[PDB]
């Protein structure tokens, strides 16, 4: 399954 | 130059940080507000809003040559099939742990052919994702529904500029910029201060 | 770091439905 | 200042002529070029795109306090029906005699929720009417019924060139494809305040 | 001297007008 | 029974 580390830029 | 259905690249500058680049795709140009823009952003899942040629925060934005990615729908119907529907979207954590999210399908993407534009319960802002591969992948749960609507009773609410108060008192504001067209008393708010793209339910109370 | 309202029942010409209120996404049911 | 479903009031100049005023009702801002509205004018049943911030023929540009007036449509079915189908629209001539204009129903018109959308053969450009209200007059004849504008990349959004007989080079846009109708777009000419429509026809 | 849209249009600016087509003004010749 | 003089503004 994805992942949510991809969700937001890290900003 | 229109920059919709562009892909873009531009610096920029985090508090007092280092200039960094970004490189993303334009999908919109708001209309009610046509200084603001949604990017998606290679490699993140969250729509921007940003007024790119306004925001003290952009620099050296260019137009890349590189055209935007079109695949074929894999299943039209099933695509059809998911718009407006509440879904539990599975995702995975750092101990391969299964998370289940509950959210809504609120329509195709522009500019992005397999993307969907989807938000979330726990999390209600603007994402996109490819859905169609996480449903064949068996991570996604389409669930069924329960002229009234709200939506359909009130005057348009796109392009009116909301106010509210912090807990501090202070007057915020913001713009209504989209009314969702399978769920119709679903509606997209931009908030002057913040770069996502806020979720918000047209409820009745009395 | 910014926080959405819960609710939205405002519009700076006075003209928000009466009736209603916007809930965002994350609102208690 | 959204304007989109406001009643407005302008001054027009027409050529070297008085400053008139018009009012119209605000129908669409077209998502391709937002500085380009769809307006009805009082009186007259033809769409009139124009760009009202930047337009140097308008000025005095003011929201009326007025509301656009809603009727419930009368046959919701009816309505339905019409859309995307051809048909034969009567029109009445100076000697009382009625002449059949040949034509399709687009769409319904935004904003005005019982006015539709509709062009036709001899006269290419976005007009609107009550088509319930001649459809049970008896002036309006509904005809029975791989498509281009499935095939092609979208056209919306695109800036078409065409040079005249005389050699110059003109521009326009493509603003709109006709939902129920995928082979059909709308062209506003940058040379003029008319909506066109055209058909997307394979030639090979 | 009023203005008269073309019958046909067949260029984008950007040169990508799809080959195989042509718009037609709803009264073109038919 | 409409008639064509109210299609187009007269100018
Ligand atoms: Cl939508
Ligand atoms: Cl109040
Ligand atoms: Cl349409």
């Amino acid at each position: 399954a994805r992942t949510k580390q991809t969700a937001r830029k890290s900003g | 130059r229109n920059i919709v259905g562009c892909r873009i690249q531009h610096g920029w500058k985090e508090g007092n940080g280092p200039v960094t680049q970004w490189k993303g795709t334009v999908l919109d140009q708001v209309p009610v507000n046509p200084s603001l823009y949604l990017i998606k952003y290679d490699g993140f899942d969250c729509v921007y809003g940003l007024e790119l040629n306004k925001d003290e925060r952009v620099s050296a934005l260019e137009v890349l040559p590189d055209r935007v990615a079109t695949s074929r729908i894999s299943d039209a119907h099933l695509a059809d099939t998911m718009i407006g529907k509440a879904v539990e979207h599975m995702f995975e954590t750092e101990d391969g742990s299964k998370d289940e999210w509950r959210g809504m399908v609120l329509a195709r993407a522009p500019v992005m052919n397999t993307w969907f534009y989807i938000t979330y319960e726990k999390d209600p802002v603007l994402y996109m994702y490819q859905l169609l591969d996480d449903y064949k992948e068996g991570d996604l749960r389409i669930m069924p529904d329960s002229e009234r609507e709200p939506g359909e009773v009130v005057d348009s609410l796109v392009g009116k500029q909301v106010e509210y108060a912090k807990e501090d008192g202070s007057k915020r504001t913001g713009m209504v910029i989209h009314q969702v067209e399978a769920k119709p008393s679903v509606y997209f708010i931009k908030f002057d201060d913040d770069f996502h793209i806020y979720v918000y339910d047209l409820v009745k109370t009395s | 770091t910014f926080a959405a309202p819960a609710e939205v029942r405002h519009f700076t010409d006075g003209s928000f439905p009466a009736g209603f209120v916007l809930q965002l996404f994350s609102h208690t049911q």
